[PDB]
Protein backbone atom coordinates (compact mmCIF):
# COMPACT_ATOMS: atom_id res chain seq x y z
CA UNK A 1 0.00 0.00 0.00
CA UNK A 2 1.59 3.23 -1.42
CA UNK A 3 1.04 6.12 0.26
CA UNK A 4 1.34 9.42 -2.65
CA UNK A 5 -0.47 11.77 -0.19
CA UNK A 6 1.74 14.64 1.09
CA UNK A 7 4.73 14.78 2.98
CA UNK A 8 8.33 14.13 1.69
CA UNK A 9 9.38 11.08 0.24
CA UNK A 10 11.34 8.47 2.44
CA UNK A 11 11.73 5.54 -0.37
CA UNK A 12 12.86 5.70 -3.80
CA UNK A 13 14.55 3.61 -6.10
CA UNK A 14 19.12 2.97 -6.11
CA UNK A 15 18.78 4.87 -9.20
CA UNK A 16 20.64 8.62 -8.90
CA UNK A 17 18.56 11.62 -8.76
CA UNK A 18 18.05 13.54 -11.57
CA UNK A 19 16.33 16.68 -11.05
CA UNK A 20 13.38 18.40 -12.84
CA UNK A 21 13.99 19.50 -16.70
CA UNK A 22 11.54 22.59 -17.68
CA UNK A 23 10.09 22.52 -21.32
CA UNK A 24 11.41 19.43 -22.79
CA UNK A 25 9.53 16.59 -23.26
CA UNK A 26 10.68 13.88 -20.63
CA UNK A 27 9.77 10.37 -18.56
CA UNK A 28 8.03 11.51 -15.57
CA UNK A 29 7.17 9.45 -12.85
CA UNK A 30 6.28 11.25 -9.49
CA UNK A 31 3.66 10.34 -6.55
CA UNK A 32 2.51 7.56 -8.48
CA UNK A 33 1.41 9.70 -11.78
CA UNK A 34 4.14 8.78 -14.81
CA UNK A 35 3.24 9.04 -18.50
CA UNK A 36 5.55 10.69 -21.05
CA UNK A 37 4.95 14.77 -20.86
CA UNK A 38 6.62 18.51 -19.90
CA UNK A 39 7.20 19.56 -16.64
CA UNK A 40 6.49 23.03 -15.30
CA UNK A 41 5.86 24.49 -11.89
CA UNK A 42 2.33 25.19 -10.54
CA UNK A 43 0.11 28.20 -11.68
CA UNK A 44 -2.68 25.96 -10.77
CA UNK A 45 -4.36 26.26 -7.68
CA UNK A 46 -4.53 23.35 -5.80
CA UNK A 47 -5.90 22.52 -2.20
CA UNK A 48 -3.30 20.58 0.35
CA UNK A 49 -5.61 16.91 0.35
CA UNK A 50 -5.63 17.73 -3.88
CA UNK A 51 -2.05 18.52 -4.70
CA UNK A 52 -1.64 15.81 -7.49
CA UNK A 53 -3.88 14.92 -10.55
CA UNK A 54 -5.51 12.74 -12.82
CA UNK A 55 -7.85 13.90 -15.58
CA UNK A 56 -11.11 12.58 -16.79
CA UNK A 57 -8.74 11.67 -19.97
CA UNK A 58 -6.75 9.19 -17.59
CA UNK A 59 -3.57 11.25 -17.59
CA UNK A 60 -1.54 13.25 -15.46
CA UNK A 61 -2.43 16.81 -14.66
CA UNK A 62 -0.63 17.70 -11.66
CA UNK A 63 2.17 16.27 -9.02
CA UNK A 64 3.65 17.18 -5.86
CA UNK A 65 7.56 17.06 -6.37
CA UNK A 66 8.70 14.21 -3.78
CA UNK A 67 11.73 16.44 -2.82
CA UNK A 68 10.80 19.62 -2.99
CA UNK A 69 7.59 21.75 -1.65
CA UNK A 70 6.69 23.00 -4.99
CA UNK A 71 3.73 21.28 -6.75
CA UNK A 72 4.59 20.50 -10.26
CA UNK A 73 1.78 21.19 -13.11
CA UNK A 74 2.54 18.32 -15.98
CA UNK A 75 1.25 18.90 -19.38
CA UNK A 76 1.51 15.80 -22.01
CA UNK A 77 4.34 16.24 -24.51
CA UNK A 78 3.70 18.40 -27.87
CA UNK A 79 2.25 17.11 -31.34
CA UNK A 80 0.99 18.40 -34.00
CA UNK A 81 -0.38 17.08 -37.37
CA UNK A 82 1.72 16.75 -40.84
CA UNK A 83 -0.17 18.53 -43.74
CA UNK A 84 2.08 18.15 -46.35
CA UNK A 85 1.69 20.26 -49.47
CA UNK A 86 2.51 18.59 -52.89
CA UNK A 87 1.28 18.61 -56.65
CA UNK A 88 0.38 15.59 -58.93
CA UNK A 89 2.73 13.27 -59.89
CA UNK A 90 2.63 14.37 -63.53
CA UNK A 91 4.93 17.18 -62.02
CA UNK A 92 8.28 17.26 -60.27
CA UNK A 93 7.06 16.82 -55.97
CA UNK A 94 7.52 19.61 -53.77
CA UNK A 95 7.18 19.05 -49.95
CA UNK A 96 6.09 22.12 -47.62
CA UNK A 97 4.95 20.76 -44.35
CA UNK A 98 2.66 22.64 -41.76
CA UNK B 1 -19.20 48.88 -40.86
CA UNK B 2 -17.70 51.75 -38.43
CA UNK B 3 -13.59 51.89 -38.92
CA UNK B 4 -13.26 53.28 -35.11
CA UNK B 5 -14.05 50.14 -34.02
CA UNK B 6 -11.30 47.10 -33.52
CA UNK B 7 -12.58 45.39 -36.83
CA UNK B 8 -14.95 46.88 -39.59
CA UNK B 9 -18.24 45.87 -37.81
CA UNK B 10 -21.83 47.16 -37.95
CA UNK B 11 -23.27 48.40 -35.10
CA UNK B 12 -25.22 45.20 -35.25
CA UNK B 13 -22.51 43.34 -36.15
CA UNK B 14 -20.44 44.15 -32.81
CA UNK B 15 -23.37 42.84 -30.99
CA UNK B 16 -23.57 39.67 -33.09
CA UNK B 17 -20.04 39.01 -32.54
CA UNK B 18 -19.45 39.91 -29.17
CA UNK B 19 -22.74 37.81 -27.75
CA UNK B 20 -21.25 34.96 -29.92
CA UNK B 21 -18.55 32.44 -27.66
CA UNK B 22 -16.94 29.95 -29.72
CA UNK B 23 -15.32 27.03 -27.66
CA UNK B 24 -12.99 25.52 -29.79
CA UNK B 25 -9.61 23.65 -29.28
CA UNK B 26 -6.37 26.06 -30.30
CA UNK B 27 -8.10 29.12 -29.67
CA UNK B 28 -8.43 27.92 -26.13
CA UNK B 29 -5.05 27.39 -25.22
CA UNK B 30 -3.66 25.00 -22.07
CA UNK B 31 -3.80 25.27 -18.08
CA UNK B 32 -0.03 24.98 -16.97
CA UNK B 33 0.60 25.63 -21.17
CA UNK B 34 3.26 22.62 -22.57
CA UNK B 35 4.96 24.21 -25.07
CA UNK B 36 5.73 27.61 -26.84
CA UNK B 37 4.62 31.13 -26.35
CA UNK B 38 0.61 31.66 -24.76
CA UNK B 39 1.06 34.04 -27.92
CA UNK B 40 -1.00 33.75 -31.17
CA UNK B 41 -1.01 30.05 -31.74
CA UNK B 42 2.75 29.59 -30.61
CA UNK B 43 1.70 27.42 -27.74
CA UNK B 44 0.15 23.79 -28.36
CA UNK B 45 -2.80 23.32 -27.61
CA UNK B 46 -4.88 19.57 -28.22
CA UNK B 47 -7.33 19.88 -24.99
CA UNK B 48 -6.50 16.39 -22.71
Amino acid sequence: SFELLHAPATVCGPKKSTNLVKNKCVNFNFNGLTGTGVLTESNKKFLPFQQFGRDIADTTDAVRDPQTLEILDITPCSFGGVSVITPGTNTSNQVAVL
Amino acid sequence: PDPSKPSKRSPIEDLLFNKVTLADAGFIKQYGDCLGDIAARDLICAQK
